[PDB]
RNA sequence: ACUAUUCCAAAAGUUAAACUUAACAUGGACUAGCAAUUUCGGUUGGGGUGACC
């Protein structure tokens, strides 16, 4: 499923970005360890926000 | 709609022949989650596929 | 249905810019040994055999 990485790990994308990973790798690693989150438009607004203020400052 | 589902079984899946009732039970595995509201780690033995919906329910 | 297998899934790893592993429990078809339901004609100098339909 589509997940939002809290940190940059290996090769997926920039931190905070929304990328679609595998089900096993995603659910058994990213979510329980807090490495990433599911995709909610609510906090996807937070994605766009943090990302906007990233390249800004 | 999973636990204890008892159907019927056929040979060629077209029956002029005998029909024999067959039992079907869901798969059971351990799923560990974390509830921040209750501040408690929870263990669910419930339906696998349902968890895929829960992941989309967040 | 039970006792043992062949594959794909669940669960784990590997490289490049598509591939390999099964400790416990649980599935879909599938191959063997075990088991589950019934059938078991007529004519006929009795019946069976033989013959016949």
């Amino acid at each position: 499923l589509e997940l939002v990485l809290t940190q940059s790990v290996e090769e997926l994308g920039v931190r905070g970005d929304l990328v679609s990973v595998k089900k096993s790798v995603g659910r058994n690693r990213l979510l329980p360890q807090g490495l990433a989150v599911y995709a909610s438009p609510e906090n996807k607004k937070l994605f766009e926000e943090e990302k906007l203020l990233r390249q800004e400052g | 709609g999973e636990g204890w589902v008892l159907g019927h079984r056929y040979v060629n899946n077209d029956k002029l022949s005998k029909r024999v009732r067959k039992v079907w039970k869901p798969q059971l595995f351990q799923r560990e989650l974390y509830s921040e509201i209750l501040d408690k780690r929870f263990t669910v033995t419930v339906t696998m596929r349902t968890l895929d919906l829960i992941d989309q329910a967040c």
